[PDB]
């Protein structure tokens, strides 16, 4: 039990990597760049219970900007304002972490820095072609916590 | 450390200077050139096909060069000869200028050309890769590493 | 430093109480029950970066319902729909924790239960009058975490 | 444990049964009576002033009794005599019915009357408080605890 289980949790932060803890792409709430912000998609956003939402064109693995909740502030549903207008009102920074990365580093950087959200890359060796970074999904601060508290 | 950005990369060596870059659209074309002016590039080499108009970039006075070659291949021998000859003339024109290379994957064949330049400027093949991969992780595939090993300086910069 | 500091954190969960960790009322984002949901207050909600927002009448210490982000789903700004209509579309449960309560209990209950949010009471002895529970503010899961990770 | 709700409380003892309750508005008057029917109360004693109409509650057949007394005081001797006489007649009418008492603070003078009932039904003053405070923490002030100590059964239930 318990606090003893948690202490092993913090001890295993140096062992465990982002790979272990992430939300993989297929379970991420994200929007297409070309999406319009009508009543329903706005409802869908506010249902999703997420404050930072990734934005892609047109394959899901191609993350391009972030939408924040605060970005939605004075938008009228069926203005029908398209998404990429609002993403173009702001530089929100998008942060990328490697899938290698040990959790204790990740936790300290989250302790430091701007966003609670990074998105996750591995390198890609097989293929004839050029090496590319391959998008795996999201990791947040709350992800790293859940290692400790379970 | 350990977190990063969709963002240009710089390699410096003697008074050679290089930029590896993302692709733009036309959508952020005017912002993209302003990055490049900020690093003081005179020269862009597109080594992978892109769709944007180059002529906004060329209007703001950067020499733009369309030298595409096959995905994940070594550069053909023309392209290396061209590329070396370009570097001579353009560091002749202004010492301590930058030359941009860009692809649509910044790992792969864009940094090959930079590693080709570094090898024919000094540093060991073993050493040359290391400086690249420190800056952009996992940088070449095995065919490119083969070619970069089997490569011989004259030493013609 | 570091993980060693965190391990003391989990060890002190049995010591430390909600009193130590809470957000006191004066720093809580909350709405009056009689508030209308026009463009600006809706903007103010979506700026606040909170998903669960307490609702009071008409002194701030008198919490009555919870507003969720999901509750806002198909509301039109200047319908001008008043707040207490939307709070009356839903039973959202509101949970109360005592200010006495040790953090390790709180953490386990958050690990269990429905909301990530409790609101905080102490008993009240001084006074001539009846004893009452006095509202101090909010505690969340993220509050309890911050003890460990700092 | 350790987290709770804006919610009624029950105390049982022999075939006496008691409910301590929140205040409603008219706004949730019709829901409030449905709670009370669910516990099977025949009788409400308002011991603190409220503004709602009682007649929706009385229409659904609960005897409603307006017996207000001073904030944080002991009940005056009339009220105790009334209250005891009420309990006789209403547990005479139906054994294993419930009697609701409610204030606008559920700690204080509402549970005093319940503790008065429990003392004149058996259990020790020390014991009687404990059963209350287990159910609603921190339940009486010191004046009430004084009165509850200095109180003597006949023992007239
Ligand atoms: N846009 C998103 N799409 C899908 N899952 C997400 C998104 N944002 C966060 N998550 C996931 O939700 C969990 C908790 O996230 P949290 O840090 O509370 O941020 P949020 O407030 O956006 O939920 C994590 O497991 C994380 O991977
Ligand atoms: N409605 C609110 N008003 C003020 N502060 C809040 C509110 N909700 C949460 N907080 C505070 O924000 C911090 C983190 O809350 P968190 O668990 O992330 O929920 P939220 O997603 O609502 O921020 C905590 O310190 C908590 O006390």
């Amino acid at each position: 039990q318990g606090p003893l289980n948690m202490i092993q949790g913090v001890l295993e932060l140096r062992c465990r990597t982002v790979e272990d803890v992430l939300t993989p792409l297929e379970d991420c709430f994200m929007l297409d760049a070309s999406t319009v912000l009508d009543f329903g998609v706005l409802a869908s956003i506010m249902q999703s219970g997420h404050t930072r939402i990734p934005v892609y064109e047109e394959e899901r693995s191609n993350i391009v900007d972030m939408l924040y909740l605060k970005d939605l502030a004075f938008v009228d549903p069926e203005d029908c304002t398209p998404l990429s207008t609002i993403t173009r009102f702001y530089n929100h920074p998008l942060h990328f972490v490697f899938n290698d990365t040990k959790l204790d580093a990740v936790l300290e950087e989250f302790k430091r820095g701007k966003s609670h959200l990074a998105i996750v890359q591995k390198v890609n060796n097989e293929g004839e072609g050029d090496p590319f970074y391959e998008v795996l999904g999201l990791v947040t601060l709350e992800d790293v916590i859940e290692e400790i508290i379970r | 450390f350990a977190m990063n950005r969709p963002a240009p990369v710089e390699i410096s060596y003697e008074n050679m200077r290089f930029l590896i870059t993302h692709n733009p659209t036309n959508a952020t074309l005017n912002k993209f050139t302003e990055e490049l002016k900020k690093y003081g590039v005179t020269t862009l080499v597109r080594v992978c096909d892109a769709t944007y108009d180059k002529a906004p970039v060329e209007k703001e006075g950067i020499h733009v060069l369309d030298w595409p070659f096959d995905d994940g291949a070594p550069p053909p021998n023309q392209i290396v000869d061209d590329w070396l000859n370009l570097l001579k003339t353009k560091f002749r024109e202004e010492p301590g200028c930058c030359v941009a290379v860009h692809c649509v994957a910044g790992l792969g064949r864009a940094p090959v050309l930079v590693a080709l330049a570094l090898i024919e400027c000094g540093m060991k093949y073993e050493d040359a890769v290391q400086f690249i991969r420190q800056k952009r992780r996992g940088a070449f595939n095995s065919k490119q590493l083969l070619y970069l090993e089997k490569y011989r300086p004259k030493m013609r910069l």
